[PDB]
């Protein structure tokens, strides 16, 4: 329930479209929706960790987002919580362009591994020829329920939004964290507000 | 159209050209039912009385052999003998069948000559579409 | 004779392709990049070695939103004649059809615009020994490397098959310190058409679209300067 | 403070801490004519009369073994014989000296019993630094 203040984000893609998947050597096409192109979710990514790197002032104090963010394995995993579907590559643009095959077709690449990922969301690795975990930077699941949105049924790949959520800590016994966090978020709301990118529509909301 | 290609070992000869009709987009879209042309173009590094053509559709990995109505060279726009650093266009048509399955593949296409070595030997990549 | 040898002496042709084909005359579409919210920081090698100082917008990070904008450039799509006109269409690719990459003069292809690349890493379980630092600092002196001489083995050539060389997309660094650039440059160069006026026209439709898209483009974390062939025969 | 640490194979103990200082960011940085203090907070498995205490500084993956003043671990509070299911703390303070060269290197520390076996073995990121960064 509460105790958890949301920063969340709502990424379309209006100048990109969907496309198709072609499984190696053949088998049946499995459509894509507009933001789950690879483009769109580099920039994606790119725009994820520049909210990650926000600093905000307060009590003569710098403040990060690690500051007042939800981290349940610290502190020896001091990795924020993070869902989003660029978790199921551990948010790295590595994991992201990870593909196999000959020197002429792609065998298995990032559309493989988010088919996997998706229905099993805890896995430490896919069965594939990627071999590359699903679970997240922070040590748990993503479901893929909570950060993809416009799909049919539980046809995931068929998305048209993509959700970021960021939860940070939230206090009623502690008036200094909490306003810690509302700078934080002020800052937040400049730079998302401050953000123009032609191929990404965003909503954004904080804990106003 | 010139169709990027990749040498797998042509040893007794230079490969010009690879020239796949029709074929707009690469990798090569072949619709069922429906035949296209081959013509490769490449420059002889010895002399041979013969020359037989080899075709493979490689999966996975592994090289499934494709006979052709016509292997000799000679018969195929080539003037045997092949003479030394001349230039021939070796020329075939093949039918997409519909019996052929809706895959991806990469074609391989050899040359043999008289030591059973390859004039030119090349892959591109395939794929077999329905037009349903 | 040598077989192993393909590879390089074809790659060899290439590059000797490029440069015989290059000109000296093509519509220039530029950016000047500066990361604004990002400080210079320092490279310590391993295990020990003297410390090298890299400017603000050669921060990982301000690469990647960097890299972002150029493919998403690269993407810009116009319209003219009820017909789509791509950078593909107009940019100066020499090696086609053999390579139809369009050619980007761009620090970013030393890594081949790749953000792979770009985060290519290696060393123990705790420390890097060789990264997009190594790698830059080496393909700054070799432009035309097929290959670094690191953990690595990344090519420096730049997509387009030829040499991105360091003075042509790094400003404000001293004396020939690339490592200490302050501005990032980005050319996208333009087939000149002069005896055809219809892909000219193509040409500049799409070039009007690029000022637009840039335009409506804004990031914290950069501040962008872009000029357009465009922009002088608009006006005088 | 406490860093995170690589398990090198503790067979006849479970490491719960691994506690260095001062390091307040990691990999820690070691000033060159100070002195840090490690002390490892670990749950034996296994019933012991004496406790050696081995260090290796891997450089470039190859363990170069370091002489400590006091390698035997009964001395290093640790109230020897050491029993089964009992929580330990093995406490050390050493100098880094400043004709120790300035280097990135894996600081390996390990702890044998009776059957020269590892009751902890752990290995954290440490830099030798002429300046911090
Ligand atoms: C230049 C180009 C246009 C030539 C086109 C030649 C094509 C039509 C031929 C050459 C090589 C051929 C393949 C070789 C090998 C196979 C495997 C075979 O699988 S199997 O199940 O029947 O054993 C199916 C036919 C298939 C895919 C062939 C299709 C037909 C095939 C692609
Ligand atoms: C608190 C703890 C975690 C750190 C304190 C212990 C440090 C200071 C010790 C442990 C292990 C030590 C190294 C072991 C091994 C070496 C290799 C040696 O190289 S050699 O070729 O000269 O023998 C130089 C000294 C050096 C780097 C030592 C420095 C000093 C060293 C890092
Ligand atoms: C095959 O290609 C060569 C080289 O492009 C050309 O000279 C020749 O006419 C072509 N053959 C046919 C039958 O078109
Ligand atoms: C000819 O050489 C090929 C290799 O290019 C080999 O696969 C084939 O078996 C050989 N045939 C004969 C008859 O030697
Ligand atoms: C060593 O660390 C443990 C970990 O909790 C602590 O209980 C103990 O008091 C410490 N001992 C010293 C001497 O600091
Ligand atoms: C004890 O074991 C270690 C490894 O666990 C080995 O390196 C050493 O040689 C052994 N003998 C000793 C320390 O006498």
């Amino acid at each position: 329930g509460p105790f958890f203040r949301t920063e969340q984000l709502i990424i379309r893609a209006p100048l990109t479209d969907k496309h198709i998947y072609q499984p190696y050597p053949s088998g049946a096409d499995v459509p894509f929706g507009p933001p789950l192109d690879i483009q769109i979710l580099h920039q994606v990514l790119d725009l994820q960790i520049a909210i990650e790197n926000i600093t905000a002032s307060y009590d003569n104090e710098t403040v990060t987002l690690q500051d007042i963010c939800l981290a349940p394995l610290s502190p020896y995993n001091t990795n924020c919580t993070i869902l989003s579907v660029l978790n199921y590559f551990q948010n790295s643009h590595s994991v992201l362009d990870h593909k196999k095959g000959d020197d002429f077709f792609v065998y298995a690449d990032y559309h493989t591994h988010f088919l996997y990922c998706v229905r099993a969301p805890a896995s430490l690795n896919d069965t594939s020829l990627l071999h590359d975990p699903c679970l997240g930077t922070f040590g748990g699941p993503v479901f893929p329920w909570l950060v993809l949105g416009g799909y049919d049924d539980q046809n995931y790949n068929n998305a048209t939004a993509l959700v970021i959520t960021f939860p940070v800590n939230n206090y009623y016994n502690d008036t200094e964290k909490l306003q810690r966090a509302q700078a934080w978020e002020k800052e937040f709301i400049n730079f998302v507000k401050n953000y123009k990118n032609p191929n990404l529509t965003i909503s954004f909301t904080a804990e106003r | 159209e010139p169709v990027q290609f990749k040498d797998c070992g042509s040893v007794d000869g230079v490969i010009k050209e690879v020239n796949v009709s029709p074929c707009p987009t690469q990798p090569c879209q072949l619709s069922k039912g429906q035949s296209y042309s081959v013509n490769v173009t490449f420059t002889s590094n010895i002399q041979s009385k013969s020359s037989k053509a080899v075709v493979h559709g490689i999966l996975m990995g592994v090289p499934v052999p494709f006979p052709i109505p016509e292997p000799d060279g000679c018969k195929s726009g080539i003037n045997c003998p092949i003479q030394k650093d001349k230039t021939y266009s070796y020329l075939n048509k093949l039918p997409v069948k519909s019996e052929y399955p809706s895959i991806k593949l990469v074609v391989e296409w050899q040359l043999q000559d008289d030591k059973n070595q390859s004039l030119f030997c090349w892959e591109i990549p395939v794929q077999i579409v329905s037009h349903l």
